[PDB]
């Protein structure tokens, strides 16, 4: 878990090999690339309440808002189970208006 | 670990608070107090040196 201890980047495993008077480690490491650009926001205001992401981050390609994990890109629609509410949003800086979908209501129809 | 990835500072402090167990909800509601704490502490250490 300590960074740069074994390899450059995130670590997966290693294999040892012998030598005349030493040892040789082959480290397998994970490295990301082929980035993108996105517009973010630290919270979401809806129905007078503030919603924060459980684990992830908010992104937007201009007209829609999604939640994705930090180290990879896989958009998901903002439900009400992967986000948790905390108080009202009049003191947070950077809030953005939007709507948050919920699963129970369509299934009750 | 690779190529530098830009990130706003507050959303980095939120990750660093998540790293120690305190939920990120704490930081966004106490940002000004933490900023003042940081500035005062750095001023005090400058004076001490
Ligand atoms: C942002 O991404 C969304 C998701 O792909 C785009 O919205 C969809 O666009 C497709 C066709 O381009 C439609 O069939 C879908 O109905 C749209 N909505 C959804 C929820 O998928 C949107 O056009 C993108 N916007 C920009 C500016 O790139
Ligand atoms: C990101 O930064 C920009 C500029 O630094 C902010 O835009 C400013 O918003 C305030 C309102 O709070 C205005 O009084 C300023 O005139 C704006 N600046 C400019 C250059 O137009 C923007 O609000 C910041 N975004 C967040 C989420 O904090
Ligand atoms: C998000 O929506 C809220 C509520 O609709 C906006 O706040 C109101 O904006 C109107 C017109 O701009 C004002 O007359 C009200 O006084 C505002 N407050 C309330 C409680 O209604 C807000 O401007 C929208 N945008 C953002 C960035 O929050």
């Amino acid at each position: 878990k300590r960074v740069d201890f074994c390899g450059k980047g995130y670590h997966l495993m290693s294999f040892p090999q012998s030598a005349p008077h030493g040892v040789v480690f082959l480290h397998v490491t994970y490295v990301p690339a082929q980035e993108k650009n996105f517009t973010t926001a630290p919270a979401i205001c809806h129905d007078g309440k503030a919603h924060f992401p459980r684990e992830g981050v908010f992104v937007s390609n201009g007209t829609h808002w999604f939640v994705t994990q930090r180290n990879f890109y896989e958009p998901q629609i903002i439900t009400t189970d992967n986000t948790f509410v905390s108080g009202n949003c009049d003191v947070v800086i950077g809030i953005v208006n939007n709507t948050v979908y919920d699963p129970l209501q369509p299934e009750l129809d | 670990a690779g190529a530098a990835l830009q990130i706003p500072f507050a959303m980095q402090m939120a990750y660093r608070f998540n790293g120690i167990g305190v939920t990120q909800n704490v930081l966004y509601e106490n940002q000004k107090l933490i900023a003042n704490q940081f500035n005062s502490a750095i001023g005090k250490i400058q004076d001490s040196l």
